[PDB]
DNA sequence: GGATGGCTTCC
DNA sequence: GGAAGCCATCC
């Protein structure tokens, strides 16, 4: 019997062995089609023990994925160049930047955090406009694990996600950590009609989600801003 | 409470099968009460036959080795036992648990009596070494000479002889032969200080010595706040549980000519430190002083700070 | 009142549980007779069992199971010397454990369960009318039960010890000795075993664990204990100490009390050029932890500058003492001084920081190393330490960083003086 | 696995 | 008789 923790799966190996006189079994931890770890555990283990045998590897993978796909940071500096006044984490670049060094001609500059800086001079009202427009949700790093073609705004290239992609955000094992019931209440549906979406295969009574419901759900969970 | 005249150094003492537990709470190094009783029994051996009284001990613990193992599924450790012989009918013994270990220590002994007056000092050190080489420390029998013939001789050092700079020179050249071991003190003052800084939170006493020596991980304001020294808990001694009882009035004693009392262990916190951090080497002698009007039975090293 | 009816219902439930192990031959009539005798005279059968049991806080059987002596229930007074650990520290939350017969332990557990609900746990001595009205015991049966409960609450022991206790000596000031028999505390270790279980297990503990996995910092603490040792009491059945040993399953966790370097690992003293370069850094486990703590303590403020300066001075002194101790352990741990092939700067440091000139070393090189002590090795070590500590212009521009540089210079001067006194 | 005994159960 | 011994059963 498998165990499912979000997009991860833990399966046994169908024929045990005797190590030290006691019967054991090999277990494998998968992330989609990629095998990550293998352990040998005895029997008389409940599923919670098999869970927290691998919990640390799960947490480390979460830490690395969070650090790698972190969004970019802009900052607001005065006319000298140092003494950053405020920071903001954006999800896109404001498209007018070109490599700059601040001088005394203007009292406010908006630079990047990367080292060969790009920058722009602002006047504290357009800065608020850019902060409103280009900001990033708190869980924007989950978008680094998604295929992109399920994330576009254009309706012509979009395709509905599969169940394995959909388990990245919904379910108690997912990275947002939200339930199916709470996500169903977030869309104004029943729990059963929402469970219809996450069956596993469309032949076994499963429907695709809509474009609008998918983007609105990504909006309400704080993953994609979806203006 | 009294300053000795000369300092005696026991060079390199290697023990096997010393008792590891020595406490109802701890299992590491044995209590210094074993050392104080050891030099008391040594004074009862040949100390009174040479017009010498002995007062205090210094310990450095050159190396350590405990016969312990890890049971492959957790982070605790189980002790290693031995096989007792068979029972009366030949079935099986009853299992009691005990911890064995191997030590390397050196002893620093203070001398109050007529050191250089009656005899030369080196013959005194040689004969007390020859006497001490037939005893045991904490159940651990003393190993004899092994092929290190180099730490065979002892040394006697009058502490206050000569000039002040001469005192610094002889204490430094005695410290030079005491490099790899770590001396151990009492730390009741820092314990009282952290009591009063923790009494600002709440008035508890044993939770102090619980909390002061664990890996305490504070939340992010993932920090681990730290103590400056190597603070290790230690049994301070005993507190009474019964009145003073007559030498005959209690059944099944060792000897019926000695008063008797029931006791419970008292605990404290020590610290392991390098000998080069202290300047006065006479600050390092453990003294068991009894207070029989109450229950306070106490070994410590005073005049250390 | 209702407590005696609850005791009768518990006796009927025990009779039904004794009828659950029913035999098809003759178990029904024997079970009916036992249930009738129980529902008749449970209190009369339990008085003789409650006469056999005694409440105790210190026990002699954990010292050895074959010995038998005086077991004492007593809370001694707080000593005069402040800052200690004993049973006197807590009085409100005690839990006494009893030694006796197993059916007597069942009777005592029934008496304690009847002691709950109402105030019977403290009112088992002072109660006649409601207790005799509830339990179905008469006035004479209630008086005999009160006498038996007052007797079971008493100690009822003779002062004697055994031959397998410890009973050690302790010398008196300028005079003889006393005999000192130690007793195993059980209430204290039950209390701290509960506290240690609560430390290692609990919703707050696992919540702080997943917090420190996710570094979400809500206001909460997190405790951790390393390298406990585990002891087992007696054979397979643990309850022969008490019922506290039954609920602790014969297990007591012991705290570590170890010397600092209790894992004697092999030394990488040998002549590697990159080995000599890394040994100039000297990356070790405790040294790496101290370097991480010193790097984390760099970004502090000056509002706690007294305590921050004290902690920085203590960390610097501990780092210097650990470096001197590691150098002494590497030197004395070295059996002989070998000519290192390509030990880049390792020979220049090990002219003084290495062992004496042996047969593998030249006598003229040994005389030259005795001619000049390694002051330049101390300068290189101070340079490597100052490179290990991350510095910036905030310390150069601030006065606290100047005071920290002065303290580091004083520590480096003390280390150079200690090296030059032994050197040469 | 220590504790207490109860009818046997020797000598 | 009394003790001791074994076995037994309790928890």
């Amino acid at each position: 019997n498998a165990i499912h923790i979000g997009p991860f799966s833990i399966t046994p190996a169908a024929r045990g062995l005797h190590y030290g006189g006691l019967p054991h079994h090999q277990w494998t931890l998968y992330y989609g089609p990629r095998e990550m770890a293998i352990k040998t555990l005895p029997d008389s283990y409940t599923s919670s023990e098999v869970r927290d045998e691998f919990s640390d590897i799960i947490a480390e993978f979460v830490i690395d994925a969070r650090h790698r796909y972190a969004p970019d940071v802009l900052e607001l500096v005065n006319s000298d160049g140092d003494a950053v006044l405020a920071r903001v984490a954006v999800s896109r670049l404001p498209e007018a930047l070109s490599g700059c060094i601040p001088d005394d001609r203007f009292p406010y500059w908006l630079l990047t955090a990367s080292r060969p800086r790009l920058g722009l001079p602002v006047t504290l009202n357009e800065y608020t406009a850019l902060a409103v427009e280009l900001s990033a949700p708190p869980l924007a790093w989950i978008t680094g694990l998604l295929p992109g073609e399920v994330l576009t705004h254009d309706a012509e290239e979009w395709r509905p996600p599969t169940s394995w992609e959909l388990r990245h955000v919904v379910g108690e094992g997912s990275f947002t950590g939200v339930s199916g019931a709470a996500a169903a209440a977030l869309l104004g549906m029943s729990a059963t009609n929402f469970r219809k979406y996450t069956a596993g295969d469309s032949a076994a009574n499963r429907q695709k989600i809509s474009f609008a419901a998918w983007h609105y759900l990504l909006d309400r969970l704080g993953v994609k801003r979806a203006s | 409470v009294t300053d000795p005249e000369a300092l005696l150094l026991l060079p390199r003492l290697s023990i096997q099968n010393a008792n590891a537990i020595s406490s109802p709470l701890t299992w590491g190094f044995p209590s210094p009460g074993a050392f104080t009783g050891f030099v008391h029994a040594l004074q009862r051996r040949v100390g009174i036959s040479l017009d010498i009284e002995l007062d205090g001990v210094g310990i450095v613990c050159h190396r350590f080795e405990a016969q312990i193992s890890q049971p492959a599924g957790k982070r605790t450790k189980v002790f290693n036992l031995t096989r007792n012989p068979l029972n009366r009918d030949g079935s099986t013994a009853a299992i009691v648990e005990e911890g064995r270990a191997h030590l390397e220590v050196s002893l620093l002994l203070g001398v109050h009596g007529d050191g250089l007056d009656d005899h030369p000092a080196q013959e005194i050190a040689r004969q007390v070494q020859e006497q001490a080489g037939a005893m045991r420390l904490a159940g651990g029998s003393i190993l004899p000479w092994c092929n290190e013939r180099f730490p065979a001789p002892n040394a006697e050092l009058l502490m206050l002889g000569g000039s002040d700079e001469q005192r610094r020179k002889n204490q430094r050249r005695l410290t030079r032969r005491l490099l790899p071991g770590f001396a151990l003190v009492s730390r009741e003052a820092l314990l009282q200080q952290h009591l009063e800084t923790l009494r600002t939170t709440l008035p508890e006493a044993t939770t102090l010595d619980a909390l002061l020596d664990l890996c305490r991980i504070n939340f992010e304001p993932w920090q681990v706040r730290d103590k400056p020294g190597w603070l290790v808990p230690i049994p301070a001694g005993y507190n009474a549980l019964s009145p003073l009882y007559l030498p005959g009035e209690v059944r099944n004693a060792r000897d019926r000519e000695t008063p008797l009392r029931f006791v419970e262990n008292l605990f404290g916190l020590g610290e392991w430190l390098s000998p080069h951090r202290v300047a006065a080497l006479s600050d390092l002698l453990w003294y068991h002083h009894a207070e029989p009007d109450k229950g306070l039975y106490r070994w410590s090293t005073p005049r250390f700070v | 009142q209702e407590l005696r009816q609850f005791i009768e219902s518990f006796i009927q439930e025990r009779l039904q549980g004794k009828l659950d192990k029913l035999h098809p031959d003759e178990d029904d009539k024997r079970q009916t007779l036992l249930a009738t005798h129980r529902r008749e005279a449970w209190l009369a059968d339990a008085a003789r069992r409650v006469g056999q049991l005694q409440l105790v806080t210190h026990t002699l059987k954990p010292i050895h199971p074959d010995a038998r002596g005086s077991n004492l229930h007593s809370l001694p007074q707080a000593p005069g010397q402040p800052g200690l650990a004993g049973s006197h520290e807590l009085g409100d939350r005690l839990v006494s454990d009893v030694v006796g017969n197993a059916a007597a332990l069942d009777v005592f557990k029934f008496l304690s369960l009847q002691y709950q609900g109402k105030n019977l746990l403290n009112w088992l001595t002072e109660d006649s009318a409601e207790a005799v009205q509830a339990l179905s015991d008469n006035a004479e049966q209630a008086r005999e039960w009160r006498q038996a409960f007052i007797g079971i609450t008493a100690v009822k022991g003779a002062p004697a010890s055994h031959s397998l206790a410890k009973q050690l000596y302790f010398p008196l000031p300028g005079s003889g000795y006393h005999l000192l028999a130690p007793l195993f505390p059980t209430s204290l270790v039950h209390h701290v075993h509960a506290l240690l279980r609560e430390a290692r297990f609990g919703d707050a503990a696992k919540a702080a664990r997943e917090a420190r996995s996710r570094q979400e910092s809500w206001p909460h603490g997190f405790s951790e204990y390393p390298n406990l040792a585990i002891q087992k009491f007696g054979g397979t059945k643990p309850q022969n100490i008490s019922q506290l040993n039954s609920e602790r399953y014969g297990e007591n966790w012991l705290l570590p009390s170890l010397p600092p370097h209790w894992q004697r690992q092999d030394q990488r003293a040998p002549i590697r050029h990159s080995s000599v370069f890394e040994h100039d850094f000297g990356r070790s486990p405790e040294v790496s932890r101290l370097t991480r703590t010193l790097q984390r303590l760099l970004a502090k403020t000056r509002h706690n500058n007294f305590t921050i300066r004290r902690y920085r001075a203590q960390l610097v002194g501990q780092i210097c003492d650990e470096a001197l101790q590691y150098a002494a352990r590497l030197r004395e741990l070295e059996p002989g001084w070998s000519a290192t092939p390509g030990c880049q700067l390792h020979d220049a440091e090990q002219l003084w920081l290495d062992p004496l000139r042996a047969q593998t070393d030249e006598t003229f090189l040994q005389r030259r190393l005795r001619g000049d002590w390694p002051a330049e090795v101390g300068n290189r070590f101070a340079n490597w330490l100052n490179r290990a500590v991350s510095s910036d212009s905030q310390i150069l521009g601030s006065p606290e960083a100047a005071q920290w540089s002065q303290e580091l210079s004083k520590e480096l001067t003390m280390f150079k003086e200690i090296l030059e006194d032994e050197r040469d």
